[PDB]
């Protein structure tokens, strides 16, 4: 943090818009998922937990 | 003849751009004796499940 | 008395060494890569050169209110009486693709007015056989046509009938004036046409700037692809016309530049004047409205060794001869390479031909001490 | 008459009046070959041959190669090196121990 | 490292005071042209760092 | 994360003599994955002032399908004309 | 296109889409990484792209 | 004509496919393979093509369990 | 030039290591 | 001769590049900007 | 762009101009045709083509018959005057209706 | 078109002429003995 504080970022990165919207859909379907998958497993733990 | 010593000095540190890093793929334990293709044979690693 | 300036040039920044995320230029820019302003002290005149491709909404708003605006004198549209009459009776139209639902209907105002004689007959032959395969090297899709006019020019000619100014057709792109054109030059043939088109791209670079322009249309719509044609893709496709038919694109875009520029400059009110022509012509009546009223941008000369930096070089000669002598003299020894830093392209380091610099004519030859160290004193001086 | 110089060696002596040159030749090659595209830029020292993405032409290197071996008298190895820019150009023609 | 950075600073300072002869050649042969150095490109975004 | 190895060798903070002082050595951190080169030629030729990084890149490898297919077309053609010439005569 | 939307809310047409999206979706295959590098040798076979925005590549010299 | 079906290459050819949305909305209640070889396959499209180093690493954690 | 010469002076300075 | 031959059109050329405002002049554009340029063809 | 000018007939409005264009044609193809004589001698209005004896060589004005014809885009009758000196072309050319 | 067709080169070549001090200046030779000759080859 200090190092990019002083001296800034190495640069931009080349991405496309079609490409950056798919990052922010794979991550929001990834935190559902991991919320389903925890849903799951507390029902299937129930009994021991 | 550079002797190394078992230690971590920084004149050891020196040297550390004259060795190949090491492979991973043969430590542990492997899944897989050994590839019956003739093709890729010991040249190949062995797969892993 | 000829101003030879750079009129088609579409390589952008050659001396950048650009790529990944550091273009070498931007080529959406709207609203700027359509719209030019010219002027003329001697009279007075201000000129609006309105480049259209025919296939944006966003641009033809943008020419309606520009000419809402700005009330030229006079209105000089690149479109014919029989394409006109037909777009103003189409009406309660106001987005491109609507328009281009109509696009055979407005396609029937090229209208050729040849005879029915053998000659005539063969011609026509031959000019059609031309230009399907001048369409099929071309390939635009339905909604990217810049031979055919659109919403533009029909909100440029319904504005300029509002506010009750003079309107100049300049005709389409292939008229009378370009047939007859085409009829005096022989060289229209569909086989040695074809030849030549997949011959155009004789190097990769072409063939990638190709693909790369094609490629957007394929992505892009022709709404989207035409905010993003700039003045460096509008050279490039008249370069690609000239490459596939050198002598059609200078019948069709040049002598077509002249006459637009000899309409615009002469035939014509004047002293207002908003000319939406097509979008391949503005380099050309831009560069004659500006060699002919003298309005060029002004000259900064090039230095081909401008850029060069020699004194580089020569310090990191002189360093290293200094070097060499420094490093000789200590180990009471000679320099093994003079080269500087090793490279291999002479395989000096595992053949036989060295790199020694040692040139000298006789015993007398002051310069026969250069680059041994016994060319320096004790301190490293250079000389003695 | 002008006698030549005797002292041998006056390419690397002159690196400006080089490097004039192999733009010369350059520059006239490329607008020879490829007029479609050259005949409008200037050609610098800075300039390069190569696509907005750094991909050479092995064509246009070539043509360069001819142009600098007709000009300097010299062999360059094709293989060894790719003339993609001025600077490269001005290496190779440089590093030779016989232009002219 | 002692020995070493007085060598270094040693030959810094002869590089430092030594005669630079290509300073007094003709511009544009033996050093910079009179005009100075230019860059005759057109960059649209800043430069890697 | 390095390309270079010029870059990776330059100032490496994370020497196992500090690595050392701290005794924390994590997989992730092996020097088989730290460094890796381009695979698009590089080599060096002479500056004015030192080594230039050349990269020689010919072909890209990103091709579709349609783009072989419209430029085999013309090919095609010609294969197909020369069949019937040499069948016409 | 009318035709098409007119008999959509049909429970005939809509069984019928049903059994082909669940025969679409019935048949979902994965494909692991069977080399000793795995996942993280993987990972790091893909940044290339990314390498040169990143602080360690800057250009910092130390005198 | 019959280039406009024939040379015009089509926009899906080209551009990077987008997620498919409709396969993600009605989840099974199940951590069954279907479910698994979804997250497994969605942590690997992300870690192939995510400039981001802290995701992309947890990603490769939770990629392994 | 006294310009060029405090650049070129100043490449060549040696570091308090 | 023992001196290595230049052509005296070559010498000339050199000399001409001695001076610092040398460009090509045998350009079909004004490609260098240079105020001095009269079209050749 | 350099507009022509309207007003017809402005090769007989530039005695100076026209002679220039004359003298310049002639010795570009006198120098071609016949470079051992003529790439030394000046051609000024005042030369001709000639031997000292005043004997001319029919070759060498047909040579330069074709030089103006190509020159001014005009058709000069060779059968009734034969151009043996600058003077001769001057008043061929400016008698001709259609030069340009 | 109504004024008769002079091509560029033309124009600018009876500009050229215009000046007092006009010679070819395209010979291989410096028939003209002018001082500001140069060799073309
Ligand atoms: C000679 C064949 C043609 C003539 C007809 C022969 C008819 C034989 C009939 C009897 C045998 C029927 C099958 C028996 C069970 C096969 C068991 C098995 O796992 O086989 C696959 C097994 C592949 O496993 P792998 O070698 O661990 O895979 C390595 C790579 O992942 C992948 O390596 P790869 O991609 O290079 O391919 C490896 C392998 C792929 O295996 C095959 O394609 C199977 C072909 C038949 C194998 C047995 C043929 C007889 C050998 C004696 O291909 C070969 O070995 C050559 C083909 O191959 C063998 O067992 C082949 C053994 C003999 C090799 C030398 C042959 C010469
Ligand atoms: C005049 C009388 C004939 C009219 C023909 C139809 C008509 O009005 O066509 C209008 C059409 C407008 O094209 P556009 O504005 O690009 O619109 C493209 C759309 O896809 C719209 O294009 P489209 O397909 O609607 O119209 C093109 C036309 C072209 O097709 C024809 O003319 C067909 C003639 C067939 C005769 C029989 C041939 C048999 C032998 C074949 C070998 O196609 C048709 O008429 C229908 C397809 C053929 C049906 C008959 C087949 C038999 O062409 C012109 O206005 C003339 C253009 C002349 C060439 C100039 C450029 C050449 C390429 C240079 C490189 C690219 C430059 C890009 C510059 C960008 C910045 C400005
Ligand atoms: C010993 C004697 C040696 C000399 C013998 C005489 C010359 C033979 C080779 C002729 C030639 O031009 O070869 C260059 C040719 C490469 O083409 P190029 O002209 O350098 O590419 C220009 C751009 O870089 C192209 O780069 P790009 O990525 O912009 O363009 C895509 C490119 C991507 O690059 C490649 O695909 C190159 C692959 C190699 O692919 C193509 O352009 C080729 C495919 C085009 C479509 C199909 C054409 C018709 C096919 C036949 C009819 C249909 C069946 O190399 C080869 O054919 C073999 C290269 C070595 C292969 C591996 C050997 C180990
Ligand atoms: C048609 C004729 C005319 C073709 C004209 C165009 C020719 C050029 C095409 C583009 C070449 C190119 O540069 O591609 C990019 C491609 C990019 O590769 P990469 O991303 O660097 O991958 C590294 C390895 O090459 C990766 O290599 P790899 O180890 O993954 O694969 C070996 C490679 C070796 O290829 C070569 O060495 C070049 C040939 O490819 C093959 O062996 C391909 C044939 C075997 C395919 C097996 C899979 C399919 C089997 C079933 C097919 C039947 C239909 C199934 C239907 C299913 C139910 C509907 O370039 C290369 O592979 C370099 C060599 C280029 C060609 C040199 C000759
Ligand atoms: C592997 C094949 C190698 C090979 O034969 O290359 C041909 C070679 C291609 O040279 P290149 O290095 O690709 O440079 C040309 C450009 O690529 C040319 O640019 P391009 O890539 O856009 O052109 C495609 C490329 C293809 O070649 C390659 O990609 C080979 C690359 C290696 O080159 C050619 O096709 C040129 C050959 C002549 C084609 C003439 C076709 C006439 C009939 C056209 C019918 C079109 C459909 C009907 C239209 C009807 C009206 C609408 O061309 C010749 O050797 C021409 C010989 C003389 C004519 C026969």
């Amino acid at each position: 943090k200090q190092f990019e504080e002083r001296y800034g970022r190495a640069g931009q990165i080349n991405i496309s818009k079609v490409t950056y919207s798919t990052l922010i859909d794979v991550e929001k379907a990834v935190l559902k998922m991991d919320r389903l998958f925890r849903k799951v497993a507390k029902f299937e733990n129930r009994a021991f937990i | 003849l550079v002797r190394l010593r078992n230690e971590y000095s920084p004149e050891m540190d020196y040297y550390l751009s004259n060795f190949h890093p090491y492979e991973m793929q043969e430590m542990g334990e492997s899944d897989t004796t050994v590839l019956m293709s003739p093709y890729k044979y010991a040249s190949h690693y062995e797969y892993t499940q | 008395m000829i101003s030879a300036r750079a009129v088609h040039r579409f390589l952008r920044n050659p001396n950048l060494e650009t790529g990944a995320a550091f273009r070498a230029g931007t080529r959406f820019d709207p609203f700027k890569n359509t719209l030019t302003v010219l002027k003329d002290p001697q009279n007075g005149r201000t000129l609006y050169l309105i480049g259209t491709t025919n296939s944006s909404t966003l641009l033809a708003n943008r020419t309606k209110d520009l000419v809402q605006k700005e009330k030229p004198d006079a209105v000089f549209v690149q479109t014919n009486k029989e394409w006109w009459n037909l777009a103003k009776n189409i009406q309660d139209v106001k987005c491109q693709q609507e328009l281009n639902r109509y696009n055979d209907l407005l396609s029937q105002a090229y209208t050729l007015s040849l005879d029915n004689t053998i000659r005539n007959l063969v011609f026509k032959a031959k000019f059609y056989s031309w230009l399907f395969v001048i369409n099929w090297f071309k390939a635009f899709p339905d909604d990217f046509h810049p031979f055919i006019p659109g919403l533009e020019m029909k909100f440029a000619i319904e504005e300029a009938n509002k506010q009750n100014i003079p309107v100049v057709l300049g005709g389409l792109e292939v008229d009378d004036v370009t047939l007859s054109a085409l009829k005096v030059e022989p060289r229209l043939d569909p086989f040695s046409q074809l030849y030549y088109g997949y011959r155009a791209l004789h190097n990769s670079f072409w063939r990638r700037e190709h693909f790369d322009n094609y490629a957007t249309l394929d992505v892009v719509g022709g709404e989207a692809y035409a905010e993003s044609m700039d003045r460096f893709r509008t050279n490039w496709f008249v370069k690609y016309f000239e490459k596939l038919a050198p002598y059609q694109k200078k019948i069709i875009v040049d002598q077509k530049d002249l006459d637009l520029f000899y309409a615009l400059y002469r035939d014509t009110p004047g002293k207002k004047i908003v000319a939406v022509v097509n979008q391949w012509h503005v380099p050309g009546i831009e560069n004659h409205w500006k060699s002919a009223t003298n309005t060029h941008e002004p000259l900064k000369a090039i230095n081909p060794i401008g850029d060069m930096d020699i004194n580089k070089y020569m310090e990191s000669q002189l360093v290293n001869d200094t070097l060499r002598a420094f490093v000789s003299k200590v180990g009471k020894t000679e320099p093994a390479t003079w080269k500087n830093y090793s490279t291999i392209y002479h395989k000096d380091n595992y053949e036989a031909e060295r790199v020694r610099h040692v040139a000298f004519v006789d015993h007398k030859d002051p310069h026969m001490y250069h680059g041994l160290p016994q060319d320096y004193d004790d301190n490293i001086k250079p000389k003695h | 008459y002008n006698f030549p110089e005797y002292r041998t060696g006056g390419v690397q002596a002159n690196p400006g009046i080089t490097a004039k040159r192999i733009i010369k030749c350059i520059g006239e090659r490329l607008r020879k070959y490829d007029p479609a595209r050259w005949e409008n830029v200037p050609i610098t020292f800075k300039t390069h041959f190569r696509d907005e993405n750094g991909y050479s032409d092995v064509a246009t290197s070539i043509q360069i190669h001819d142009a600098l071996e007709r000009e300097f008298g010299i062999d360059i190895k094709d293989r060894l090196a790719l003339v993609t820019d001025v600077e490269t150009a001005f290496y190779i023609v440089m590093s030779h121990h016989d232009p002219l | 490292f002692k020995r070493n950075l007085q060598m270094q600073r040693k030959v810094h300072d002869i590089l430092q005071k030594m005669d630079r002869p290509y300073l007094r050649g003709v511009p544009g042969v033996t050093k910079n042209i009179s005009a100075g150095l230019q860059d005759y490109s057109a960059p649209v975004s800043k430069k890697s760092q | 994360m390095f390309r270079w190895l010029f870059l990776y060798w330059y100032n490496s903070t994370d020497t196992p003599s500090a690595i050392a002082k701290v005794n924390l050595w994590s997989y992730i951190n092996l020097r088989l994955f730290k460094a890796r080169l381009s695979s698009s030629i590089a080599y060096y030729i002479l500056g004015l002032n030192n080594l230039e990084l050349k990269k020689l890149k010919i072909f890209y490898k990103n091709t579709y399908f349609d783009y072989i297919y419209l430029k085999s077309i013309p090919c095609l053609f010609l294969i197909i004309f020369f069949t019937n010439l040499y069948l016409f005569l | 296109l009318f035709l098409i939307n007119n008999y959509k809310a049909y429970k005939i047409n809509t069984f019928f889409l049903y059994i082909y999206i669940y025969l679409n979706n019935l048949n979902i295959i994965w494909y692991p990484i069977f080399k000793a590098y795995s996942i993280f040798g993987y990972y790091k076979s893909t940044r290339l792209n990314f390498i040169d925005t990143k602080n360690e590549n800057i250009k910092r010299i130390k005198y | 004509m019959i280039w406009k079906y024939l040379q015009r290459t089509n926009r899906g050819n080209i551009i990077q496919a987008g997620l498919q949305h409709r396969k993600f909305e009605n989840l099974p209640f199940k951590q069954n393979f279907d479910n698994l070889t979804k997250a497994y396959d969605l942590r690997m499209w992300y870690i192939s093509n995510s400039p981001h180093e802290a995701k992309n690493l947890e990603y490769v954690n939770e990629l392994e369990a | 030039d006294e310009a060029y010469l405090n650049e070129v002076r100043q490449r060549y300075v040696t570091p308090d290591m | 001769r023992k001196e290595l031959w230049r052509s005296q059109d070559a010498l000339q050329e050199e000399e001409l590049m001695v001076n610092e405002n040398w460009y090509p002049k045998n350009t079909q554009y004004n490609i260098y900007n240079q105020p001095d340029f009269i079209k050749p063809k």
